[PDB]
């Protein structure tokens, strides 16, 4: 079944841009990283 | 003097940095700047 094995991964491969182009929470985990960071030094400078 | 590391009190407002032209307009109430994390990042001279 080799040629409908390698369309069904060429058309996922081709979803997954999509899924993670539009959702919101796709990076979710990255971006809370780097905002967790940002607001720990911002605290930091407030705290001045 | 501009461009050398100097210390400046302003119109009381007291300092140690570097000053340069900037690219901001003031609205002419407004006479000192500031940025996010309230740091003073701009000034307008008084005599001029």
């Amino acid at each position: 079944n080799q040629k409908l094995i390698a369309n069904q991964f060429n058309s996922a491969i081709g979803k997954i841009q999509d899924s993670l182009s539009s959702t919101p929470s796709a990076l979710g985990k990255l971006q809370d990283v780097v905002n967790h960071n940002a607001q720990a030094l911002n605290t930091l400078v407030k705290q001045l | 003097v501009k461009n050398k590391c100097v210390n400046f009190n302003f119109n009381g407002l007291k300092g140690t940095g570097v000053l340069t032209e900037s690219n901001k307009k003031f609205l002419p109430f407004q006479q000192f700047g500031r940025d996010i994390a309230d740091t003073t990042d701009a000034v307008r001279d008084p005599q001029t």
